[PDB]
């Protein structure tokens, strides 16, 4: 078939403590924000904390697998 | 109380011109008053001041200072020019006051 | 409000002070620009001749140029006509003017890419993160119609739909066309497009460093040599007494 | 043209050697470095301090700015 | 006695000193460029068009 | 006269300023920036001419003519890097030259100092009009902010700005006239440099100890010619290293985007050498007030010679002043840093602090401490 | 009187080959100069380049 | 700019005596839903978002 | 070389402008040298005989 | 002025036609070049005649 190492590595990195914790905080935010009908809150921050930790991890491995 | 002496002795040492072998008076900026005073200094006092200064410039260029045993001591610093300089300023003020009169 | 996510630093093979560009990667990256990005992005400052002896041979470059029809003239009747490209021609603009461009992209203007890696903080690190970083908006955030969520783009709502995906094209050198592989190449290409002198600049820097090390040393000695006279000079005060 | 009318100097002797009779950078360890240290030392507590302070104000102000970008959970409790 | 020989033949007369600097530069350049280019290409093996060229060369 | 070096009307001049010139035997590395500044000037002019020979002053062609230069002209890119970075090297050296002056009380040579300030002002105008030429987003808006500063002047303000612009906004006539000014000014700098060195030779150099060096002077050659050539190569390494290994470390990526009259960049930030002044301009939330603060932040230099109370020329033997001196330097770093940040807490307050202390150190603390130090010496 | 004047000792600075007072200094002169001038000639080459 | 009717009201509600440039929102327009301006900041000339 | 191409063209024009801008200042500078050498002797006069007796 | 073959001629025209007193300034510059040569020629003439060249 065909598999982008970016997918592989991203999944591996999401197993990381930092990502797991960040991911956790995001799901919590998402849940409460999605459940209300009159709130200004948004989960950009948690999403960023997550993406930031994940992607920092990806950066170290990703190019090792690219040509 | 002798608070000045405490302070003035600390400053003198902090200043550090004594590390070059210079007296306090050797370091004065030569403005008009000082220039005049210097001309009134006795030959020997003048030649001595010159050596101390040349020597210090040689130290300054070499980036060295004098051995600690040669540093001038606060209480042995000679105010050789201060008396002259004061007369010089006094005279000047007299002329100034008089020329307004 | 002013929440922003900054891209990580990827270990590009041309990031080192003496690291040239990977030309195989630049060649590939070109194909990505040619077959994907050029549909909406212009590259006004690069001509087909710039490719020669860099990523393509002269024969190839000429071919590439002839694939394009360019306007020329006026002829004898004062008429404009079409002709096949020449290596001296610059890459074709997708649109006649930004107005048309926006008009074909929902009011959004795809920027020229000749200096894009230098016109954006983060350079290729930012272009790479944006190309591979699309995702759904976080809770509480809604993207207006026509825009797409991208955490890397300021404001996070970009007017460019994800341009690349796996096998969206086939590298004629057999490299596995994965999304990230593609982004990594086109980004490398963009670095070159922005500073074609990249390599030569670094070779010069090398020599600069060597000559400088040497010369600085020799001059240091000579200064010390001449000044030794004063540095070791001694003096004494012998008044008559 | 100033050499010759600069100063009135008396009774000073000076001695020098040709640059070819001496070493260009002598006593590096016994004299140079010891003095570099002397010089460094005599100035570090004059210079360093204010710069240290600037650095702190920098660290704080930077961290404070980013801290104020964070979300205050107490704004959505209820 | 190179320093000695060099001094007499090259460095003593200002004229010869000048010819020594001219040839020296000529020699230095040739060698420095080659060595510099070598060091650079070596640190980038397989990345330059010089390295890739053979694949598409087909004149 | 027996030897030409002295009789010839032209050599006579070279001899009296670069060969037999009496120089203090103990001047340090801080006295090397005068010659370095001279070389930047010669260097900038030479690279500027070379660039000007491919430049085109017209809003529709400016940006691309520079692109054409970097992309098509043999070593065009190199020459441009050397010019752009040379401007920074010029400011680094002018700031250190100034620092040395304040520290060693070189400003007691009033004419040398005053022309020194004129030189700074001129170099600033030069850098400004030159920076606008490539016509990028930063070139355009910076040109907009800066020129609009003058509109703050009461009554004649709007009138002067529109005049300077040649129209109703920064546009092509602004660009063409800025090119001319940028071409001309460097030569005024060169000329005024001669006046600077002319006043200076009336007394010769000052020295680190601040005491007459008449008892120990040495020929400029080969002592300082050699020392100066050494200082040249030492500073030349970072310069080339920066220009050849990090060409864009100092520039705003925004200037790689053609100027757009309708879109102002989100974060308009000036070149590093203007940050501290920019910071000061912003400290005062009032248009005119902020302009005056900015003007005063530089013109304050004309006041230095009159705030000297010390009985000694330099700060070498004045520990309290030395601290006050580094505080000022650090104060400038803070301002520089503050000038690169957005107008928001805590920056706003930190800024006004640094601004306020900047003027306080120069106008009150320095003369006050100098007087205090005199008494501790029993004068 | 000048009879009581003598040149100090410059051993802490003298080049190795002229450290000994009972040895002709001429025999090491060409080397001492050849070296110093070699530095200069080399700096001139690096500069010309 | 085309101002909603909501907007045209909030502008009618403005303490004029307590404004830098003492001007009433109806001294700047000819038609309430239409406000035409020269988008240049009266400070140092930047363009207001 | 001077042309910057194969004939008088744009690069000739832009470099000519720069030269035209620059040279006048070399003229000004060399004028100073001119008058400097001149003052070594002061002006000559129509009779070609020393005028030291009547300056 | 604008140094570019496509704009040179017209920028000069723009100067003489649109710039306040642009035409006057151009005339003074063009004719000033001539007065410059008239004066340099007479300066040289005087020089040769009076042996200023010594
Ligand atoms: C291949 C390249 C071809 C090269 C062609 C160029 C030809 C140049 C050769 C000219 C001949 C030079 C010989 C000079 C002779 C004069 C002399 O005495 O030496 C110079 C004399 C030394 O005196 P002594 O040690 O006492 O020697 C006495 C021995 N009898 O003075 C010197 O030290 C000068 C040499 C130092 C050079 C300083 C330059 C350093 C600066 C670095 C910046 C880099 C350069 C960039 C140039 C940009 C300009 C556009
Ligand atoms: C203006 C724009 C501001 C931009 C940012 C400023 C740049 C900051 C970088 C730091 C510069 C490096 C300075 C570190 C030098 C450390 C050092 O050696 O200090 C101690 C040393 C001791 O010397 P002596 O008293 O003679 O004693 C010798 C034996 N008795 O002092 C000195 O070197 C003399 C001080 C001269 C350096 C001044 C340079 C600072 C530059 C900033 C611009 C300031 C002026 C503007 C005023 C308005
Ligand atoms: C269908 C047209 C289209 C394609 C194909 C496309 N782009 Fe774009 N691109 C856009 C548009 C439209 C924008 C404008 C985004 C905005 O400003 O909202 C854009 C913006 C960008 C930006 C950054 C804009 C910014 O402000 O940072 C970059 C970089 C970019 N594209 C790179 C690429 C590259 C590389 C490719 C090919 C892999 C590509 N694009 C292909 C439409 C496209
Ligand atoms: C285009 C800018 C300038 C150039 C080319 C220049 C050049 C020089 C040169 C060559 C010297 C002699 C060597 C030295 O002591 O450094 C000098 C000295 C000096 N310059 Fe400048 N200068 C410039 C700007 C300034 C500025 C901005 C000031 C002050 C605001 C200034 C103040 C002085 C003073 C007072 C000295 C005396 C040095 C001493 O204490 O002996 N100069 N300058
Ligand atoms: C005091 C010396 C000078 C300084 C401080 C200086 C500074 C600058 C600056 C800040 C730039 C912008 C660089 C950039 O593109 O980012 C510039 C541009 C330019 N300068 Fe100068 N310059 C100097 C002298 C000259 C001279 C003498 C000329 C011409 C005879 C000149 C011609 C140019 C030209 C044509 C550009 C436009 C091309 C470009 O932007 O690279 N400059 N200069
Ligand atoms: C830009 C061109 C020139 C300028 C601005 C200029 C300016 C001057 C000035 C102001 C004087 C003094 C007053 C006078 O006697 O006229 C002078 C004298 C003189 N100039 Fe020139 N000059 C120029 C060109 C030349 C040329 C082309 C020559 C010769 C080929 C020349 C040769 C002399 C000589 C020999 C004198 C001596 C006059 C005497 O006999 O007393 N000048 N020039
Ligand atoms: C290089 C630079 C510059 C140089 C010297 C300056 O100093 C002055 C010159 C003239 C008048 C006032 C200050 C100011 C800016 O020119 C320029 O356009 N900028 N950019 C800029 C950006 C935002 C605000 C203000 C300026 C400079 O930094
Ligand atoms: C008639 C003489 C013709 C000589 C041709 C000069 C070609 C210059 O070739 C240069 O070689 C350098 C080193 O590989 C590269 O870095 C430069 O980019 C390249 O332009
Ligand atoms: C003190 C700093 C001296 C700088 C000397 C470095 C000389 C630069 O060397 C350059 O290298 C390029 C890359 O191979 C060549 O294309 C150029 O022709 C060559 O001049
Ligand atoms: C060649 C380097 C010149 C540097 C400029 C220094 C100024 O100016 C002075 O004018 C006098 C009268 O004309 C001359 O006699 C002096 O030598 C000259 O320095
Ligand atoms: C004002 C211009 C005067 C002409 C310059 C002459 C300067 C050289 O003149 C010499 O100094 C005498
Ligand atoms: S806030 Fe200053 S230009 Fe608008």
């Amino acid at each position: 078939e065909l598999v982008d190492p970016l997918t592989t590595i991203r999944e591996h990195c999401e197993q990381t403590e930092k990502c797991v914790k960040a991911r956790e905080r995001l799901e919590l935010c998402d849940a409460r924000v999605s459940s209300r009908s009159h709130t200004e809150e948004q989960c950009t921050e948690e999403l960023f904390d997550f993406l930031h930790a994940r992607d920092h991890c990806v950066a170290h491995k990703l190019f090792n697998k690219l040509k | 109380g002798r608070l000045m002496d405490r302070i003035r002795k600390w400053y003198y040492n902090a200043a550090g011109f004594n590390k070059y072998g210079l007296m306090r008076d050797d370091t004065l900026y030569e403005d008009d008053d000082v220039k005049e005073a210097l001309k009134r200094l006795p030959e020997d006092l003048y030649n001595e001041r010159m050596f101390r200064i040349k020597r210090a410039l040689d130290l300054s260029l070499k980036h060295r200072i004098l051995p600690k045993e040669q540093w001038v001591k606060y209480e042995e610093d000679k105010p050789y020019l201060e008396p002259y300089l004061k007369e010089v300023i006094r005279e000047r003020l007299e002329r100034e006051a008089w020329n307004k009169k | 409000g002013e929440l922003e996510l900054h891209p990580p630093a990827f270990p590009w093979s041309h990031g080192g002070p003496l690291s040239a560009l990977d030309h195989s990667s630049v060649r590939r990256g070109f194909q990505v620009y040619k077959q994907v990005c050029s549909a909406c992005h212009s590259m006004d400052y690069v001509a087909f001749r710039n490719l020669i002896g860099v990523t393509h041979t002269e024969a190839e470059a000429k071919a590439l140029a002839e694939e394009v029809e360019v306007q020329d003239g006026p002829d004898e009747n004062g008429e404009l006509f079409m002709r096949p490209g020449k290596i001296s021609d610059y890459f074709p603009k997708p649109y006649p003017n930004p107005e048309a461009a926006r008009a074909a992209n929902n009011g959004a203007l795809p920027p020229d890419l000749s200096y894009i890696v230098n016109a954006r903080h983060g350079g290729e690190d930012y272009v790479f993160s944006l190309l591979t970083g699309y995702c759904d908006p976080p809770a509480g955030v809604v993207v207006r119609e026509g825009l797409h969520y991208n955490p890397y783009f300021p404001g996070q709502a970009i007017g460019m739909a994800p341009p690349i995906y796996n096998e969206i094209l086939e590298y004629d050198d057999g490299t596995p066309a994965t999304m990230s592989q593609i982004a990594k190449d086109v980004c490398t290409f963009l670095r070159w497009a922005a500073e074609p002198e990249h390599d030569q600049r670094k070779r010069m820097g090398l020599k600069m460093l060597l000559i400088s090390a040497l010369l600085t040393s020799l001059l240091y000695y000579m200064k010390r040599h001449k000044w030794s006279v004063l540095k070791s000079r001694k003096m004494a005060y012998r008044p008559p007494k | 043209i100033h050499f010759g009318n600069l100063a009135r100097v008396r009774h000073i002797i000076t001695y020098s050697l040709s640059p070819f009779e001496q070493r260009a950078i002598p006593n590096i360890f016994s004299d140079a470095l010891p003095n570099v240290w002397r010089r460094f030392s005599s100035q570090v507590f004059k210079v360093a301090p204010p710069f240290l302070g600037a650095y702190l104000l920098y660290s704080w102000g930077t961290q404070e700015f980013e801290r104020l970008k964070r979300k205050n959970p107490a704004d959505y409790e209820n | 006695a190179l320093l000695r020989q060099a001094y007499s033949a090259l460095f003593r007369r200002t004229s010869t000193f000048a010819l020594t600097v001219v040839l020296g530069a000529v020699l230095f350049e040739r060698a420095f460029d080659q060595g510099a280019d070598a060091i650079f290409e070596h640190l980038n093996e397989g990345k330059l068009w010089k390295h890739i060229k053979h694949k598409y060369e087909a004149s | 006269a027996p030897n030409i070096r002295k009789s010839h009307p032209l050599l006579k001049m070279i001899n009296n300023s670069l060969i037999d010139l009496p120089a203090p035997s103990n001047i340090s590395a801080w006295w090397n920036f005068g010659s370095l500044l001279a070389v930047c000037l010669m260097t900038q002019i030479l690279t500027g001419l070379l660039l000007a020979m491919h430049y085109t002053a017209d809003t529709s062609l400016a940006f691309s003519s520079v692109a054409h230069t970097c992309r098509n002209v043999q070593y065009g890119w190199l020459i441009r890097n050397l010019h752009a970075n040379g401007a920074s090297f010029f400011f680094i050296c002018i700031f250190l030259h100034i620092g040395r002056g304040l520290y060693y009380g070189s400003y007691l040579y009033k004419e040398t100092w005053n022309t020194g300030v004129i030189l700074l002002l001129t170099l600033m105008a030069t850098a400004f009009v030159g920076y606008v030429l490539p016509w990028g987003q930063m070139s355009f808006w910076g040109a907009t902010v800066i020129t609009n500063l003058f509109s703050a002047i009461p009554y004649i303000g709007h009138t002067l700005v529109e005049w300077a612009w040649g129209g109703f906004s920064v546009d092509n006539p602004t660009l063409t006239r800025f090119f001319a000014l940028h071409f001309l000014l460097p030569f005024a700098i060169a000329g005024i440099t001669i006046i600077h060195l002319t006043f200076l030779h009336e007394s010769g150099s000052n020295n680190p100890l601040g005491i007459s060096s008449d008892s120990d002077k040495i020929p400029f050659h080969p002592y300082y010619s050699f020392k100066d050539i050494l200082g040249l190569t030492l500073m030349l390494t970072p310069f080339l290293t920066l220009a050849l290994f990090s060409p864009n470390l100092l520039g705003d990526p925004e200037n790689f985007t053609p100027a757009n009259p309708l879109v102002t960049p989100p974060h308009i930030k000036p070149e590093w050498y203007f940050l501290f002044a920019y910071a000061i301009l912003r400290s005062i939330p009032n248009k005119l007030g902020g302009v005056l603060a900015l003007a005063a932040s530089v013109l304050i230099l004309f006041l230095i010679p009159f705030l000297h109370k010390s009985k000694q020329r330099t700060m070498t033997f004045r520990p309290l002043s030395q601290t006050l001196f580094w505080l000022l330097v650090a104060n400038l770093l803070i301002l520089t840093w503050i000038g690169s940040q957005p107008v928001e807490h805590p920056f706003i307050i930190i800024g006004q602090m640094a601004s306020l202390s900047y003027f306080t150190i120069l106008l009150i603390l320095f003369p006050t401490i100098g007087t205090l130090e005199n008494k501790m010496l029993n004068y | 009187v000048h009879n009581d004047v003598t040149v100090p000792d410059f051993s802490a600075y003298r080049r190795e080959d002229v450290m000994d007072a009972t040895t002709s200094s001429q025999t090491s002169s060409e080397d001492r100069k050849g070296f110093s001038y070699l530095v200069t000639a080399t700096a001139c080459v690096a500069t010309a380049y | 700019r085309h101002r909603t009717q909501a907007e045209i009201n909030q502008e009618a509600e403005v303490d004029v005596s307590k404004l830098r440039d003492p001007q009433h929102d109806l001294d700047r327009v000819k038609k309430p839903e239409w406000v035409i301006l020269v988008g240049v900041c009266t400070h140092l000339g930047c363009v207001p978002i």
